[PDB]
RNA sequence: GCCCGGAUAGCUCAGGGUAGAGCAGGGGAUUGAAAAUCCCCGUGUCCUUGGUUCGAUUCCGAGUCCGGGCACCA
RNA sequence: AUGUUC
RNA sequence: UUGCCCGGUGCCGGAAGGUCAAGGGGAGGGGUGCAAGCCCCGAACCGAAGCCCCGGUGAACGGCGGCGUAACUAUAACGG
RNA sequence: CUGGUGUUGGCUCUUGGUCGCGCCUGCGUAGGAUAGGUGGGAGCCUGUGAACCCCCGCCUCCGGGUGGGGGGGAGGCGCCGGUGAAAUACCACCCUGGCGCGGCUGGGGGCCUAACCCUCGGAUGGGGGGACAGCGCUUGGCGGGCAGUUUGACUGGGGCGG
RNA sequence: GGGGCCUGACUGCGAGGCCUGCAAGCCGAGCAGGGGCGAAAGCCGGGCCUAGUGAACCGGUGGUCCCGUGUGGAAGGGCCA
């Protein structure tokens, strides 16, 4: 029920022991034993009624040290914006007509942004939406400063958004950052959570929080440390 | 009826029925919707006990039940006889 | 629908009413407070 | 006032992406015909309100009208 | 299993 | 000989569910002391019968009121 | 009638409800088919024994999930592609609903005799019931069996209507 | 009827009156506080007017120069809303 390669990692964690945001940042890159540059995931179980849609931790956070990723941004805009965005960093732009090229079949982008005055984008959206890619105001991806947004996206500004279980998760780096550079990124994440606490919530906010990799085991940790 | 040791007897007590919400709470307050005479009896109970030859039994209040045993002991100094559990009884204090 | 107006942060009072479906969402209104004189006032 | 539940087509009712059987009308189909039987039609503010969401009749919170139980009404 | 008529 | 109707009411039964008292419980809060403390409020939640609910019951309370259709008419064994 | 409590004591048995804690668990259609939510994810497993037959165990929507194991002896799975609202390996955080040990709080039985209760040609005794019943205090319920009362005025009489 | 800034649908009062069995109801110049519109004169203490209402009691909430049962507090009242 588990990799020879994985069970060789169970030895290197203590279930019970709670770690510290650098014990874990040191410890993590030697739990990235899979044949590629693993991502370092942070996982908080939260103290919200996940049902009370208003106690809903949705946001984004700009991550210093970024994500180590390579996010290919599709934009959608008319007049002037178009290019203040073609450059600013985007890889496919613009500009209204490509929703037909969203026949679809065409999905070769990892994130999407748009200027408010396309509204009309959001209708046709059914294919873009449940994949979490449909430009929002809520988390991330709509504004008239579309370059200002394309930019920070590329310096790995992550969405995050609690789920129907009260849990929340985020990529916060690669197992190939210094540990000083995760550790910081981890701290930048909680700080975002902590400031998206629904004011109106019983119990301790971050009941649990863990750190882990794609393909690794987790580390029960102490936020603030 | 009556405790043979403690003298407790039934007493008259009204029973008050109230409706409403206390002023201590939401309020306006309580209105009495009926007050009725009734009696409260003591909790008399039978206590048989050995003493001397004869048995002897007491109608006594639950509260004072021990006091019966507390008598029986303190009547080991008395000179107790005659097929007269009657008399044994008045002889207890 | 009936309703108060409170000098900002605190007490005070004046009280009017709005028609809730039609334009209400938080009543904001410049008004004189007895206690310490002349202010905004939110609904309550 | 508090706690529960209900509100979906003309009526009677089923049910996070989508609105349905049933009855009555009308076409078909089956029979040599006729009944019985089978199939296909057209029907909604999904009580109202704000939320959550890319999407709400569905999830949330409020409100109205009903129903059940318990408070109580100056 | 049922399953009318001319 | 004593029909039809168990929806409502009553009685009989019923360990799905709703609600419901004292009491238990104390998340959390308060008054006062220099403090140990002493006094209160109080949220989950546990908490009977009852009522609601489910089934039965007529020599239990009761209820049995009202478009089309046959040799003309009328009526209607027959349907709704 | 009903909870609580006193009178009221001795032993058990096994039940809910809720929490640690472990195991499990997830099925509209379409679709390889049993798709719980959200991350992460391009790679994961494999002489630490693939495919493929078997059999053991739980779970089952009877299709298969899922744990192990024989035998076998080197490939399988995932990206891709179809379908779908949504993907599939692998990894993580998440009672979603069970089970199993346990804590903590209720419930219902059984057995006992010694309180209480009944009984025996009078009995310090024997028998039967038995901590129930009876009875005290308190809770809430049913309660025309009974009680005390209310049941407006105007009005071409009053009532009905208004 | 249309448009712009506003919030006087002010606080503190109120000469004088209409109405009137009481109680209620009604109109109100003017003064001060602080304000709005207007260049200014000035106007603004809701609505063209006359229906859209309910004494007291008992409670609830928000304030607050008040009382606080030997004393300090507290309980609980009062007063203003
Ligand atoms: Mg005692
Ligand atoms: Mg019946
Ligand atoms: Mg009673
Ligand atoms: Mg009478
Ligand atoms: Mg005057
Ligand atoms: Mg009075
Ligand atoms: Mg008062
Ligand atoms: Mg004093």
């Amino acid at each position: 029920k588990h990799g020879k390669r994985y069970r060789a990692l169970l030895e290197k964690v203590d279930p019970n022991k709670v770690y510290t945001i650098d014990e874990a940042a040191r410890l993590v890159k030697e739990l990235a034993t899979a044949k590629f540059d693993e991502t370092v995931e942070v996982h908080a179980k939260l103290g919200i009624d996940p049902r009370r849609s208003d106690q809903n931790v949705r946001g984004t956070v700009s991550l210093p040290h970024g994500l180590g990723k390579q996010v290919r941004v599709l934009a959608i805009a008319k007049g002037e914006k178009i290019k203040e965005a073609e450059e600013a960093g985007a890889d496919y732009v613009g500009g209204e007509e490509i929703i037909q090229k969203i026949l679809d079949g065409w999905m070769d982008f990892d994130a999407v942004v748009a200027t408010p005055d396309v509204g009309a984008v959001g209708s046709k959206g059914r294919i873009l939406g449940p994949r979490g890619l449909l430009p929002n105001p809520k988390a991330g991806t709509v504004g008239f400063n579309i370059g200002e947004i394309i930019r920070e996206i590329k310096a790995g500004r992550i969405e995050f958004r609690n789920d129907k279980t009260g849990a929340i998760h985020a990529p916060v780096g690669k197992a190939s950052f210094p540990p000083e550079k995760l550790a910081d990124n981890i701290r930048a994440f909680i700080r975002a959570l902590e400031a998206h606490k629904p004011e109106g919530a019983k119990g301790t906010f971050l009941r649990s929080v863990y750190v882990t990799t794609t393909m690794g085991p987790s580390v029960r940790i102490n936020p603030h440390s | 009826k009556v405790c043979e040791i403690s003298g407790k007897r039934p007493i008259v007590a009204n029973s008050i029925q109230r409706r409403g919400k206390a002023k201590r709470e939401g309020g306006v307050g309580k209105k009495t919707t009926g007050i009725s005479k009734r009696r409260q009896y003591p909790n008399l109970q039978k206590v048989r006990v050995r003493v001397a030859g004869q048995e002897i039994t007491f109608r006594v209040a639950a509260s004072h039940i021990p006091k019966v045993y507390e008598l029986v002991e303190r009547a080991k100094g008395l000179k107790l006889e005659g097929l007269s559990p009657k008399e044994i009884k008045k002889e207890l204090l | 629908l009936l309703l108060e107006c409170t000098e900002c942060k605190r007490r005070n009072y004046a009280t009017e009413k709005n028609k809730r479906n039609t334009p209400n969402k938080l009543e904001l209104r410049k008004y004189c407070p007895w206690c310490r004189k002349h202010t905004v006032h939110r609904e309550v």
